[PDB]
């Protein structure tokens, strides 16, 4: 499962029953040719991802954009409120009511 | 080259949170990618130090310098092929059908490569994998292209 | 301003409006607190509530007055609206951490020192933004329940 | 259009025409909504009500204007019986995947992006098939309870 990451040469090495064989120094010639095509080939499929990754985030901060301020706002109106006698008032009355 | 698209300049005041008309360099990777194009995150740092510009500093910028590296990254999009990017995936699991078990596409997109957070990489597989722990990738690489 | 919170502060102000004339005075303020249990209530205190107002206290100048002073007041659904999309999964009550941080670095009414005043009386589980919805309850209607 | 039906159209009819006169003029339309609460109701609202008719909107009018829109309108029994059908066995809500296959593979109007559509505001339960009965009480009546 390790070996899944890495831009290394995925036939270099050999795997068995008890322990993986790996090459060098030809076969460790050839990898590593290999590893520097992955960044090209991962480089450039890494970064649409991460582009990608924050084109999702923009769509979820901009949605949250107003039931934040919903929350935002509401939250303060309590903070001076529940000071004020006449709200006060309503809420020990609030119960009584139908 | 306008065609001239100033609405570039236009998203350029939507990013610039003290209104003086000036990104950040450490936001000019992110408004790339909002103005529709994909340099990975290496290519954009190796760009920025290659000009003797430092990103881990204070910056400030100007519209006259982030036009041109827009416009050199604009040409770096003849990478973005669909090929090679469900044929990555199909290779990546086994069978004739499109479907990656949940936790490796989650755990190779954080570390493999350029890390992605794993905040962002459950954002990117909400609602197009079900509860069977298997991904399609066929789907699942149309609506990433999507955007 | 939904129709049924506004036939709560019409029940409400037929309660305090004893004389049922359609104008609370000082002395429908002054009863009604009575009727509540408060014998001490000073006159100093109905002047500061009259003083509220431009004019006398009718229903759409109660309204009005209420509006001003209640322009974020939200409804206990939307309130629990807002957290179930903040709890995607449903069930738990979302981290104290969690809520500290994207109050901060969404907006700027979720700065920090306004947030230590979020955890100084709602208490620990609300501050924290472990439970949830007894915020809701609160803000709705105030004091502990 | 069964008979209840019919008089629960003809006491909305009887509260929107606040004049009694038997046709709802664009005085009627706002003052209803003024009593509902909309303070801040336009007039071109009201002008884009009566612009859905080509007379005044008198009882067969307003019928037949309605009748005209809800050309599939179903009632709450007639809902609970087809999904009592879809559920034979009684009680259990039926699965997501279920609703959709069968909704595309019988017919034209199951197709899938409507039934993205019907996910998305009809929600999880309601839109994956498995709850019942809480998207019957959304179509004869509208928005969320």
């Amino acid at each position: 499962k390790l070996l899944g990451g890495g831009d290394v040469d995925h036939t270099q090495y050999a795997f068995g029953h008890t322990k993986v064989f790996f090459k060098a120094g030809l076969l460790g010639l050839l990898e590593e040719m290999r590893d520097d095509k992955l960044a090209e080939i991962i480089t450039a499929t890494q970064a649409r991802c991460r582009g990608f990754l924050m084109r999702v985030e923009y769509r979820a901060m901009v949605e949250r954009r107003e039931s934040i301020f919903c929350i935002q706002y509401n939250v303060r109106s309590f903070m001076n409120v529940k000071h004020w006698p006449w709200m006060k008032l309503f809420f020990k009355i609030k119960p009584l009511l139908k | 080259s306008k065609a001239a698209a100033d609405d570039f300049k236009e998203a350029f005041l939507l990013f610039d949170r003290t209104g003086d008309a000036k990104i950040t360099a450490s936001q000019v990777g992110d408004i790339a990618r909002a103005l529709g194009q994909n340099p990975t995150n290496a290519e954009i740092n190796k760009i920025l130090g290659n000009p003797s510009k430092e990103e881990m500093n204070a910056a400030a910028i100007t519209f006259e310098e982030f036009l041109p590296m827009l416009q050199a990254a604009a040409n770096n999009k003849d990478q973005g092929t669909f090929e090679d990017f469900v044929e990555g995936l199909r290779v990546f699991d086994k069978e004739g059908n499109g479907t990656v078990m949940g936790a490796e596409l989650r755990h190779v997109l954080a570390t493999l490569g350029e890390k992605m957070t794993e905040e962002e990489v459950e954002e990117l597989m909400k609602g197009q994998e079900d509860s069977n722990g298997c991904i399609n990738y066929e789907a699942f690489v149309k609506h990433i292209m999507s955007v | 301003f939904d129709e049924t919170e506004i036939e709560d502060f019409k029940e409400a102000f037929t309660v305090i409006d004893q004389n049922a004339d359609g104008i609370i005075d000082k002395d429908d303020l002054r009863e009604t607190f009575a009727a509540m249990g408060r014998l001490n209530v000073k006159n100093e205190e109905l002047d500061a509530m009259i003083k509220e107002a431009s004019g006398p206290i009718n229903f759409t100048v109660f309204l009005t007055m209420f509006g001003e002073k209640l322009k974020g007041a939200d409804p206990e659904d939307v309130i629990m609206g807002a957290f179930k999309v903040l709890d995607p999964d449903g069930k738990g009550s979302i981290k104290k951490s969690f809520l500290e941080e994207l109050l901060t670095t969404g907006g700027g009414r979720f700065t920090p020192e306004e947030i230590k005043n979020m955890w100084a009386a709602f208490p620990p589980d609300v501050a924290g933004n472990v439970d949830y919805k007894n915020i809701c309850y609160v803000i709705t209607h105030g004091e502990d329940a």
